[PDB]
């Protein structure tokens, strides 16, 4: 199915990535403030599928590594988050078998959210504590089935965000690694083999966050 | 299909921020007749390809916003809350109050017994935010009640850019455009934050660097442009000539420069008078008591023929390339690293990686904005980095040129057409008392006995003449030039401009004040002046999309309404996607863009709102009467309408202009009614008019070339992307200008893998030619008096070789250049106490801005995405400086200069660090100016309480970019 390249050696963290998807669901913004960083919201939410973080990180002589990271679910082969809701009630979540998006559906209300969340390797899914629905990434699929860009690939200047076919996209992975390592040599692939969000890391994927590869 | 885009309809737009000019498909409801649904990236344009930053990708909240102005509203004199009021009642009052305030102030004749014909008592601020159409319209309308205080963003952004590029190149534009980033081998980014300020542009800037180019940010900061850049140097505020001028010396010490291009092509052979010195940090001529500089010691030695002297061998001690060199030879490495910060190591690097492309077959662009333009040496920032461009051979290839990057949409066009105090449309010199007759305007414009030397300005008559038929087509340009009103010879031009308004305005000198897209409470240095003065008019007009820190004023912070007699009329008008007209973008680019919804709730586009206003006017003075009411009652309204509403369409064609009689120009045959196909078609004589001259080509017969959406291209133009098709630029579609320094004697390409032009089978192929005529036989810089690229620049307030001086307020008491501290020229006002080496403020002070917010804020602050990303003030310090202050990262601190003070949250970051300036640590303070009083809760006020009311004597624009203040630890809540 449908594959994400991020590379992010081109990211500017511009953020029209994380704009653009709450234009495209129309979503509420969160209640925020400045506690000394760019990054905003702090976290993914019921209502922020995609947040960009930042990190700071050293080099040598002038400057920093200024280490960008637009989140969000990964859209896994094997979705273990998928595993654990179908212990609670199978079509809380759903594989669509043509785009390889993995898709939340309201029945998520119906399941143990923690558990779901708990199950995920890279922390992705969040629940609406008042109704118990999760949110989460889901792969612009409306747009996709209807052969457009996810928002988010569709708004990137820099060439960070690529979309279309796993062949096609593992192909432009590789090329792009081979490429960027020559100006970081540290840079890596996120899971290739199991995700549809593969990301390319400058250096160590957890320096971008915590839960960045499995 | 999908659910949200099924029943609505698809038209095209253009993004209402920057300059870039990104594309933009709008989805309205209900077929047409419903509101917004959706906007996004248009995937065919040839810029953004369907990209957006978050301001573009956010459009749809700006437009459908509840919190935007639904009607009129009204705030009667020491009132603290407004009056809903109807159209016709707001602008039948508004008419009524122009009247009186022209009548009681209109001056037919100044002191000196010269006609002036000008009103004293109103000044109008704005708007680069406003379409061509209803820019034009706007200031016609402004000069046909006589106004000379007609100021707008330009004046404190790029407004150094024009003079210093025009004395360099002949043209104060940017030379190339976005896509043709992509062709250069030298990316220099330096006084600008290109990927948060001009996002879209990395993708050009990436692609250059995909292809081998060099990526280099030269900021005080470490920036989210830095991140993705090969190189990066810190280089304090205020220190960029050091930085230029050493490049300068590298480049002629190293004999690094383009020897044949220098040669022909720049003024490099030019003979310099007997009379030019430099001592001390003083050019010969200085009147120490005027602070005024005698340009006259600085004039050429002339042959008998009235032609500039030229040794070709470069040999004459006056030799402009040799009194280069001597200048410049004071800018040693040791000395540039001790007075910018910047290490000898990180010089050595940018300079070797620039010098690089003095290369033929190489091309290096430089990338500029704010960063170099708000300082008392702005215009003298940009001439030095001009002059680098021309030792190197880059001003007019491809992956070349100086890109200023202009700011706010269509602040190209709003310059354009005139908005500034000093300036007709098409960039003619609006006239001064001594100019009594058109005739003596023209005999100004300087003439030359070259017969290489194109002058393309003594066609001045022609386009000046066209202008007044534009405006009054039933009356001669002899008779029709005394209805426009005069400035004061004697006095100097920055009187009239944006800083002297307001110490004006803060005296009582003004009773009226149309602030129009602008939010100048906010957006004007030293804004508590701004706030206070603003108390002393009678009345103000804000025109704009929501209520704001200018509207609402008199409820400020420390302010009573009960105090303040100010009448206030707020009028909404509409947002971008919600009319029809054409913007002008950094690469002047002429962009047409449709309306998707129907204006929302009583909304009214701008042009309906001033031909409605003047109406009024003008039906007021034909009832009662009053002071020299012709140039109201002549003025030629009706071509500006059709359907009972402004027609952007008929307004861009008479910009464009058309002949009034069948006539024979240029050896052609033009029959009455016909558009003119360009410029060069124009006549002095009154057979043809013209709104502006450089749209003279931009709607012709073919039709609205503007509105072209042709991809369409011969190869040698896809090699370095010029898109032709797309819309149209000015001047006469010259996508690359001075393209014409891109080719030998012969007219070969410098760069044949990326030609801009070539001769080829007795034709220019590739893009239009920047000047007609056969190889050799003309200067390349046709705008040029003596058509070349200037190094030395003699027209220039504070000289004609870049020198470095101390911002107004800097950390340092002494300048290791010369005796001269400051500016000596400096546009300061008396009593303006300035902070030099002073304990009480001894840190350096900066004003920039982050990707998710827009200029003041007004618009971003009420977009909740934007406000979500970007929530307060921040205030930006090292690690260093928040160890001295006991600031944790987090933390609340208090940020105060002479002028004011405000809280912002610390952000502590090893993105900033200690100036090593004459071995002693100076740290910088950072502040976004993106705030204010009014929204969001808890979001802050401008840093632009803290910002002086002094800059630079050319063009009057504020040092923003270089201050000094203090910041505290907060301990409140
Ligand atoms: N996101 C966003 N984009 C915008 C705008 C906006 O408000 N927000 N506004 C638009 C407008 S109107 C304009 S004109 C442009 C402005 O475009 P920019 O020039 O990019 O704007 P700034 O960020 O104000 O300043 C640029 C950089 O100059 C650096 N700098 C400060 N002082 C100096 C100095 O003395 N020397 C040097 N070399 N650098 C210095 C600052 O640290 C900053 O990183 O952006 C346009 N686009
Ligand atoms: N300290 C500091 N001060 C600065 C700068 C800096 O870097 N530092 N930068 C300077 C620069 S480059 C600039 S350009 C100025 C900007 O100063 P201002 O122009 O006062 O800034 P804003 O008003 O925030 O932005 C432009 C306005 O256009 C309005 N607008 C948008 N669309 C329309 C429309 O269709 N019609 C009308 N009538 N209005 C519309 C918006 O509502 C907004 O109020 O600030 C300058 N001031
Ligand atoms: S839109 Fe692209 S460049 Fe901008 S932050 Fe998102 S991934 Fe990075
Ligand atoms: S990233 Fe997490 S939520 Fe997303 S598919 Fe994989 S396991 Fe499920
Ligand atoms: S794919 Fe769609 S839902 Fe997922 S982050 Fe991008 S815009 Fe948001
Ligand atoms: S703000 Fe500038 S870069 Fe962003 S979408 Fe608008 S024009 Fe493009
Ligand atoms: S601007
Ligand atoms: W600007």
């Amino acid at each position: 199915g449908k594959m994400f390249f991020v590379d992010l050696s081109r990211c500017t963290a511009c953020r029209g990535c994380q704009i653009a998807c709450k234009q495209w669901k129309n979503l509420p913004a969160e209640e925020t403030r400045n506690t000394g960083s760019h990054q905003n919201p702090p976290d993914l939410s019921y209502v922020t599928l995609k947040t960009v973080r930042f990190t700071e990180k050293s080099r040598k002589g002038p400057g920093i590594d200024w280490l960008f990271f637009p989140e969000q679910c990964r859209h896994c082969v094997e979705p273990p988050c998928k595993g654990q809701a179908d212990v609670d009630l199978e079509g809380a979540v759903v594989k669509d078998e043509t785009t390889g998006a993995v898709l939340f559906t309201e029945l998520t209300a119906k399941v143990d959210g923690e558990s779901v969340r708990s199950a995920c390797p890279y922390d992705i899914p969040r629940i609406d504590p008042v109704t118990k629905r999760l949110s989460k990434c889901d792969m612009c699929n409306d747009r996709v089935q209807n052969g457009l860009l996810p928002a988010c690939v569709k708004t990137c200047p820099t060439g960070t965000m690529n979309f279309g076919d796993e062949q096609e996209m593992l192909a432009l992975a590789e090329k792009r690694l081979a490429e960027v390592k020559k100006t970081y040599p540290g840079a890596v692939l996120g899971d290739p083999n199991d995700v549809r969000v593969v990301y390319l890391f400058t250096r160590d994927p957890k320096d971008f966050y915590e839960h960045a590869v499995a | 299909e999908l659910q949200k885009l099924q029943w609505a309809k698809q038209t095209t737009s253009i993004c209402c921020y920057c300059a870039v000019g990104c594309g933009l498909i709008v989805h309205t409801a209900k077929d047409g007749q419903g509101r917004a649904v959706n906007v996004e990236g248009d995937p065919d344009h040839p810029i953004n390809e369907g990209s957006l930053c978050p301001k573009g990708a956010s459009i749809f909240q700006l437009g459908e916003n509840d919190q935007r102005g639904t009607q009129p509203l009204y705030r009667a004199p020491f009132s603290d809350t407004w009056k809903p009021v109807t159209w016709d009642f707001a602008l039948t009052e508004i008419a009524k109050r122009i009247k009186k305030t022209r009548d009681a102030s209109f001056t037919e004749k100044n002191a000196a017994g010269d006609l002036v014909n000008r009103t004293e008592a109103i000044a109008s601020f704005g708007s680069a935010a406003m379409d061509n159409e209803e820019c034009w319209a706007y200031g016609n309308i402004l000069r046909s009640l006589g106004l000379v205080y007609i100021e707008h963003q330009a004046r404190i952004x790029h407004s150094p850019t024009v003079p210093a590029l025009a004395e360099s190149f002949g043209r104060g534009a940017m030379t190339n455009h976005w896509n043709d980033l992509a062709n250069s081998d030298c990316i220099l980014i330096m006084g600008s934050n290109a990927a948060e300020n001009h996002p879209i542009a990395f993708k050009w800037v990436l692609r250059a660097k995909d292809k081998g180019a060099t990526l280099i940010h030269v900021d005080p900061r470490f920036t989210r442009t830095s991140a993705r850049c090969d190189v990066y140097a810190p280089i304090r505020s205020g220190a960029d000539i050091p930085f230029l001028g050493g490049l300068i010396k590298y480049i002629l010490d190293n004999k690094l420069y383009f020897t044949d291009y220098v040669r022909e092509y720049t003024n490099a052979s030019l003979i310099v008078g007997e009379k030019f010195s430099f001592k001390d940090g003083l050019f010969s001529g200085y009147d120490a008591a005027n602070k005024k500089y005698d340009k006259s010691m600085w004039a050429f030695e002339l042959d008998a023929n009235g032609v500039p002297k030229r040794d070709p061998a470069l040999k004459h001690p006056r030799c402009v390339i040799n009194l280069l060199k001597k200048h410049y030879e004071r800018y040693n490495l040791d000395k540039v690293a001790a007075i910018t910060g910047t290490s000898k190591e990180q010089l050595q690097q940018v300079y070797k990686a620039y010098a690089a492309t003095g290369k033929p077959d190489k091309a290096g662009t430089i990338m500029y904005a704010m960063g170099w333009t708000q300082h008392s040496v702005g215009v003298q920032n940009i001439r030095a980095m001009a002059m680098i461009q021309l030792l190197l051979g880059n001003i007019g290839v491809a992956g070349g040129g100086v890109n200023a990057l202009r700011g706010e949409s269509n602040v190209q066009g709003s310059t354009d057409q005139g908005l500034l105090a000093h300036i007709w449309p098409g960039y003619n010199p609006v006239p001064n008392s001594k100019a009594a007759t058109l005739e003596l305007y023209n005999a100004a414009t300087p003439q030359s006995k070259d017969p290489m030397s194109v002058n393309w300005w003594q066609n001045r008559p022609k386009y000046v003449a066209s202008y007044l038929k534009a405006l009054y087509p039933d009356e001669e340009p002899a008779a029709a030039y005394d209805y426009l009103p005069r400035i004061d010879a004697g006095r100097k031009l920055t009187d009239y401009f944006w800083l002297n308004i307001f110490e004006k305005m803060d005296k009582g000198e003004f009773k009226g004040l149309f602030a129009w897209g602008m939010n100048p409470a906010c957006g004007g240095a030293n804004a508590n002046k701004n706030r206070k003065a603003m108390g002393k008019l009678e009345w103000l007009v804000n025109v704009n999309l929501f209520e704001n820190e200018t509207s609402s004023f008199w409820k400020g912070p420390g302010m009573n309404p009960a105090e303040i007699g100010t009448e206030v009329f707020f009028l909404p008008c509409c947002v971008s996607i919600e009319k029809e007209g054409s913007v002008a973008n950094s690469g002047r680019w002429m962009q047409w863009r449709y309306r998707g919804p129907k204006p929302y709730a009583e909304t009214k586009p701008d042009g309906d709102i001033m031909l409605d206003m003047f109406k009024k006017v003008r039906e007021l003075y034909a009832k009662e009467g009053g002071a020299y009411p012709a140039p109201i009652a002549k003025l030629n309204i009706a071509d500006w309408e059709e359907h009972n509403e402004f027609s952007p369409t008929k307004v861009a064609k008479l910009m464009n202009g058309y002949f009034l009689k069948d006539t024979e120009v240029g050896g052609k045959q033009f029959k009455k009614g016909q558009q003119v196909p360009s410029f060069a078609f124009l006549t002095a004589d009154g057979s043809t008019c013209s709104g502006n001259w450089l749209h003279a080509g931009s709607f012709t017969d073919a039709g609205n070339l503007m509105a072209r959406r042709d991809k369409t291209q011969t190869p040698e133009q896809a090699r370095i992307g010029l898109f032709p098709n797309w819309s149209f630029c000015w001047p006469v579609n010259r996508r690359i200008l001075y393209n014409r320094a891109s080719v030998d004697k012969t007219g070969k390409p410098w760069n044949p893998a990326k030609a801009v032009i070539e001769w080829k089978d007795g034709k220019w192929v590739g893009d239009v030619v920047d000047g007609g005529g056969d190889p050799g036989t003309k200067h390349p810089f046709i705008m040029q008096t003596h058509g070349f690229g200037a190094l030395y620049g003699p027209g220039r307030e504070e000289g004609p070789f870049p020198e470095h001086y101390e911002p107004l307020e800097c950390p340092v008491s002494k300048n290791p250049f010369s005796k001269q501290l400051h500016n000596p020229v400096a546009f300061q006002i008396e009593g303006e106490k300035k902070a030099v080496a002073d304990p009480r403020y001894p840190f350096i002070g900066t004003t920039y801005r982050v990707t998710e917010h827009w200029q003041t804020g007004l618009m971003t602050r009420r977009c909740a995405w934007l406000v979500e990303a970007e929530p307060q003030i921040f205030c930006e310090i090292s690690k260093e400086l928040a160890k001295l202050r006991g600031i944790g990262n987090g933390d609340t601190v208090k940020v105060s200069s002479l002028r004011g003070a405000l809280e912002a949250v610390a952000i502590v970051t090893e993105r900033i660090r200690p100036f090593k300036i004459e071995g002693v640590d100076v740290h910088m303070v950072g502040l976004p100016w993106h705030y204010g009083w009014m929204v969001p809760k808890n979001g802050g006020d401008t840093a632009n309480l803290l910002t002086p009311s002094a800059g630079d004597p050319n063009t009057g624009i504020p040092e923003t970019k270089a201050f000094m203040v203090d910041v505290r630890k907060v301990w409140s809540h």
